[PDB]
């Protein structure tokens, strides 16, 4: 896929103002509470008896600060996005075995994320935007698959 | 299918959206035609410039349907008969598409009211906007 | 949702399957397992070799459950609540993996009633399959 | 995808003894009936009001032929398959708009047709071949999308 100048800027634009730190178990603990079964594979994680248990679970925060990071690696390599991901496509594939069904969840969950962060600052412009990144990140993790 | 705490949610959340439930489908509309341009093949006879008359329309009728919709959520099948003749039977919708209409919608609200969109009510939006989903897409008449 | 032909075609369409409603119960996994081996990482406790006596056990189970479902066509949620506490909160199974299952019991129907198994029959087994999942998936207690 | 030389075997037994002819509007009157919505794309064909319309439908059964037969070329190229299909996939993609979920969903009622006319012969064994097949050819013309 490829990306135009102005989409460039929108997901920069953003990425720039936004909380690495909070906003990563934001992301994690809202795909576990609305599709359930994603907690199948965080088993070891300890309680994720309520949504409340599963967003104050440290272990689900401190994960969610990797998964943010490695969406970071994406913008800096939106060129070429296959090969930055090889690494991440093997473990969640043969290691973990996870369908690619749920990395379109996960972008889905990330873009409701910034639009309760940014409210009216996130207009359709920006989010078609990172919709095009969302979609691309899903499908070079599914090189495996 | 819907626990009693959906319902539940359904119900509170809907309510803090009140007036503003045509200003929202209208948007939720806007951005489904700007992220998925596919969509918008299913509105030929539509001007979807920025600001349509048509559109901003369309979004009240839309968020009308939801609102009878959460009203009679336990006889969905009944209430929305109509559109389910609609949306199945005479334009014959791409499945597909209700879910790129629900993740717009569920957007806007995140929007606009970040502070009651906890997760919990998320996940019960999620649930009741695939049932209504299921129910315009099926034929069972 | 299911219209009333879909009901009388489930109906009329499992009582032909009859006695071997557990031996094809027993192929329908087989196959699954064999063309999506992902699936078998659910049943770490099985001997999933050639002819287990293990999953032909759990084909007869899988199998009554579903003729279970059929008598009781219009209340599924209430009938199902067992096995949607299994599947959905106990084991937490991925709802794609239903799709799979699904084809191939459809597979295997065709394969031993290929007169039987009518373009119709097929559309109204789908549906009906695609009910089941729903209820197994969903957390509603 | 790669194939093993077991799989290269079950794909071309089978494929040699087929009804080219009447097995491809089988498949596509399926499509349609089993999944509606996709009569929208054949709506020119004319009457596909009911079942014995649609399988009576003499441009079903026309089309259904050029369907089978850009599969029989996939057969032929078992080794790189996305450079066959990349006239198909535009097609498709920017000119049709089809999502590539239907793809599969050709591909599943694909089986069940084989199975209906083979029985017995189509062993589990035979069947895992063919849905690696199936899915392979769904990904192939999922190129532009
Ligand atoms: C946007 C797609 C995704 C991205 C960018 C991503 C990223 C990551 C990263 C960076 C790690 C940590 C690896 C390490 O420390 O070496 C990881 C591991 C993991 N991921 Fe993901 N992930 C994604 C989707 C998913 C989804 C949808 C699931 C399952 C619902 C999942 C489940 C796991 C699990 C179970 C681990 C291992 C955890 C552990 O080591 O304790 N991932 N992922
Ligand atoms: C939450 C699911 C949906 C709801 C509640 C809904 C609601 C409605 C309503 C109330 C109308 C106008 C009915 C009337 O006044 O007669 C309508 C018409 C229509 N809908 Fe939807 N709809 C939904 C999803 C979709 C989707 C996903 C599509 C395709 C992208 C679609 C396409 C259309 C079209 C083409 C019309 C006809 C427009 C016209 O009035 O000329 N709808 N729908
Ligand atoms: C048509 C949908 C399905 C039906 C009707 C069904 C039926 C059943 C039944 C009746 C049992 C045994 C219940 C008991 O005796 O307590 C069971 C258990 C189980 N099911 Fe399913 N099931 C379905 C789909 C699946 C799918 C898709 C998976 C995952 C690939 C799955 C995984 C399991 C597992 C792991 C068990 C526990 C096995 C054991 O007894 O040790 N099921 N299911
Ligand atoms: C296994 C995946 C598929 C294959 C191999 C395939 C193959 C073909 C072929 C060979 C043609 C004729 C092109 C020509 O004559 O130049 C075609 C056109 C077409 N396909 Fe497909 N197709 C597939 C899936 C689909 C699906 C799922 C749909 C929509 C549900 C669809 C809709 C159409 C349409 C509307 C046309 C144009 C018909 C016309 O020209 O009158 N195709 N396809």
């Amino acid at each position: 896929v490829h990306f135009t100048a102005e989409e460039k800027a929108a997901v920069t634009s953003l990425w720039s103002k936004m909380n690495v730190e909070e906003a990563g178990g934001e992301a994690l603990g809202r795909l576990l509470v609305v599709y359930p079964w994603t907690q199948r594979f965080f088993d070891s994680f300890g309680n994720l008896s309520s949504p409340s248990a599963i967003l104050g679970n440290p272990k689900v925060k401190a994960h969610g600060k990797k998964v943010l990071t490695s969406f970071g690696d994406a913008i800096k390599n939106m060129d070429n996005l296959k090969p930055a991901f090889a690494k991440l496509s093997e473990l969640h594939c043969d290691k973990l075995h996870v369908d690619p069904e749920n990395f379109k969840l996960l972008g889905n969950v990330m873009v409701i994320i910034l639009a309760t962060h940014f409210g009216k600052e996130f207009t359709p412009e920006v989010q078609a935007a990172w919709q095009k990144l969302v979609s691309a990140v899903a499908i070079a993790l599914a090189h495996k698959y | 299918v819907l626990s009693p705490a959906d319902k539940t949610n359904v119900k509170a959340a809907w309510g803090k959206v009140g007036a503003h439930a045509g200003e929202y489908g209208a948007e939720a509309l806007e951005r489904m035609f700007l992220s998925f341009p596919t969509t918008k093949t299913y509105f030929p006879h539509f001007d979807l410039s920025h600001g349509s008359a048509q559109v901003k329309g369309h979004g009240k009728k839309v968020a009308d349907a939801l609102t009878n919709a959460v009203a009679h959520v336990d006889d969905m099948p009944n209430a929305l008969s109509a559109l389910s003749d609609l949306h199945a039977h005479k334009l014959r919708v791409d499945p597909v598409n209700f879910k790129l209409l629900s993740h717009c919608l569920l957007v806007t609200l995140a929007a606009h009211l970040p502070a009651e969109f906890t997760p919990a009510v998320h996940a019960s939006l999620d649930k009741f906007l695939a049932s209504v989903s299921t129910v315009l897409t099926s034929k069972y008449r």
